[PDB]
């Protein structure tokens, strides 16, 4: 699939997505109903780190095995371009959808710190990979990012599926995880605070999929299940090789299915 | 008809001959400042690389222990302002814009909404593009992320007001086409190109202009509406004017609160030059383009309040009044 990437190349332009809107002064007679709903959709669920509590939340928490202090050290030490994509898509609806994402995407980065702050302390000392941010696994998943998305041979639909690989695939294993340790009266803040960022996280992933879907042209079916797999194996990697399952699978199948895809595992 | 138009527009035709022609050499007296302060702006756009706003901080990454209190605390002011256009109540409005209103009335109103609408994106580049992009701080960042994200729902409040008062889509469009050929677009225009799009051009200069842009250059349109509110009208229309106004206000602060972090400020002279011209765009707008006599305001008292509102701004920027005027309107005390 070669020769048709090229085809793809010069058909993106009639992509009335990545088209002009032009001339459209007033926008409420909406043109895209469907993305607009989807942002009227996550605007509805707006949330804050106020509306969180972690106060009696932090008791639960020194109570934890001597590691699994370690294991959320690191997994908030992580989280802890939509940019490129809004600028790409032109018109009101979806740039509203997207200069929501990133304002989200801030109060995340708030109440993961918080968590950060008020469990290992104020000083970021107890916190170990803080200080070798840039190690192996990220690497790696920065590589796969530098691959579909940034590689300047790459194409709109492309680097859509790639980007929800990046907000559904991914961090899979994470929620997972606190999903678990946050099962059944243990934790309620960092309970709450989880069904959240992965509810939107899967809003934000949906996006990307609904805007595919409305992709002309789409790329090869192959290609689709060749930058998933890929993200797959960049997140069983460190999903289980920083902390003490085949999860990942289950979810990377809904996601190819998303796109049109058979289930690869 | 358009003979009472040309009447209320000549009364302030030799005013506002003068702004335009005040205006008009602008584009040339800032090419000659320019080119003779070429060493010393080199200065400034190079001291700019040591400006803490402007620059990383390597060493922070827990990304909470309170750096700036002043700013973040902004944000968090924001922060929980949040709202939507869901709850404007509108059901009572367009019954007014048909029973209490002249045909005068409508005709401010909408050119004023229909003012908003037309710079409700190109205002989105300026905050990212060349502003959020650039303050390598998280505290201005989350302000900006909050910023850009509350514009997009003013951008929407005037297109569904727009859509409620002026359905007919003919006249939706006479009215953006009517909209385009006002002699304020391009010297505002001109303004930027002067002080924010033209390179060689320094991060604090920007800072006035956008700030000048937030609070100067809408200040009054959004004081012709509060003005609704007194003769008791559109609800709809003077509830969501309310809300903006607030956002709008908060964002000029918050370009005085980055400014103040700046070590190298610039020119008082310059600062005052570039709220000074901005407030000639404005009141043109009111002398020239739409007569804030057709909804029974006074043109001089206009003139007076954004007077006021620059002289407020010049203040919070470390530079003392220029027109040293009072607030003329008393509901504008909020
Ligand atoms: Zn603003």
């Amino acid at each position: 699939f070669q020769k048709e990437r090229h085809d793809m190349k010069e058909a993106e332009k009639d992509e009335i997505l990545l088209m002009e809107n032009s001339r459209r002064f007033v926008m409420f007679p909406i043109k895209y109903h469907e993305i607009w709903a989807a942002y009227k959709k996550v605007e509805a669920s707006f949330w804050t780190a106020e509306e969180i509590e972690l106060a009696k939340d932090t008791e639960d928490f020194q109570k934890l095995t001597d590691d699994q202090k370690t294991y959320i050290g690191n997994l908030l030490a992580l989280s802890i371009l939509i940019e490129n994509f809004s600028a790409q898509l032109q018109n009101p609806e979806g740039k509203s959808f997207y200069g929501f994402q990133i304002m989200m995407e801030n109060i995340y980065s708030e109440v993961y710190s918080m968590m950060v702050d008020a469990f290992f302390k104020d000083p970021k000392n107890i916190p170990l990979f803080k200080e070798i941010a840039n190690l192996p696994e990220v690497k790696h998943k920065a590589a796969f990012i530098e691959r579909w998305i940034s590689n300047d041979d790459s194409l709109y639909a492309e680097r859509l599926v790639a980007f929800a690989a990046k907000e559904g695939i991914f961090q899979a294993g994470n929620y997972a995880s606190m999903f678990w340790l946050t099962d059944k009266k243990i934790m309620p803040g960092l309970a709450m605070a989880n069904r959240n960022i992965c509810r939107d996280r899967g809003a934000y992933t949906d996006f990307s999929c609904l805007l595919f879907a409305h992709l002309r042209t789409k790329p090869n079916p192959k290609i689709i299940e060749k930058i998933i797999t890929e993200a797959v194996e960049i997140e069983k990697e460190y999903y289980s090789n920083s902390l003490p399952h085949t999860y990942i699978e289950f979810v990377a199948d809904g996601l190819l299915q998303g796109f049109g895809n058979e289930k690869y595992y | 008809l358009n003979k009472e138009l040309e009447t209320l527009r000549e009364e302030n035709r030799v005013k506002s001959d003068m702004l335009k022609e005040k205006l008009s050499k602008d584009a040339e007296n800032h090419k000659a400042y320019l080119k003779s302060h070429q060493v010393h702006r080199h200065k400034l756009k190079e001291m700019e690389k040591e400006e803490p706003l402007l620059n990383e901080d390597k060493e922070r990454t827990v990304l909470f222990p309170i750096k700036y209190h002043e700013i973040w605390q902004a944000y968090k002011r924001a922060e929980a302002s949040f709202w939507t256009a869901e709850e404007i109540d509108l059901s009572k409005d367009i019954h007014d814009w048909n029973n209490r209103m002249n045909e005068n009335e409508r005709f401010f109103i909408s050119r004023v909404l229909a003012f908003f609408a037309a710079s409700d994106g190109i205002v989105n580049e300026n905050l990212v593009e060349n502003f959020s992009t650039e303050v390598q701080i998280p505290e201005a960042k989350s302000f900006y992320g909050f910023q850009i994200m509350i514009e997009n729902i003013h951008s929407e409040t005037y297109s569904l007001l727009i859509d409620t008062y002026i359905k007919d889509p003919k006249e939706s469009e006479f009215l953006f086409n009517a909209i385009h050929t006002i002699p304020e677009i391009g010297e505002k225009a001109e303004w930027a190109l002067r002080w924010i799009q033209d390179a060689d051009a320094l991060f604090g200069e920007r800072l006035v202009a956008f700030a000048s842009i937030e609070g100067v250059f809408f200040s009054g349109s959004f004081a012709s509406i509060f003005w609704l509110k007194k003769r008791g009208m559109m609800p709809g229309l003077t509830f969501s004017n309310e809300l903006i106004c607030r956002d709008e206000g908060l964002h000029t602060d918050f370009a005085c609160l980055l400014f103040a972090h700046l070590k190298n400020k610039p020119d008082p002279a310059i600062v005052e030059k570039i709220v000074t011209e901005a407030v000639e765009i404005e009141q043109r707008y009111f002398l020239d383009a739409l007569p804030v006599a057709l909804l029974g305001m006074n043109a001089d008292l206009m003139n007076q309040y954004v007077e006021f509102v620059a002289d407020r701004l010049l203040v919070a920027f470390g530079n003392k009044k220029y027109y040293k005027v009072e607030n003329p309107f008393d509901f504008m005390e909020n």
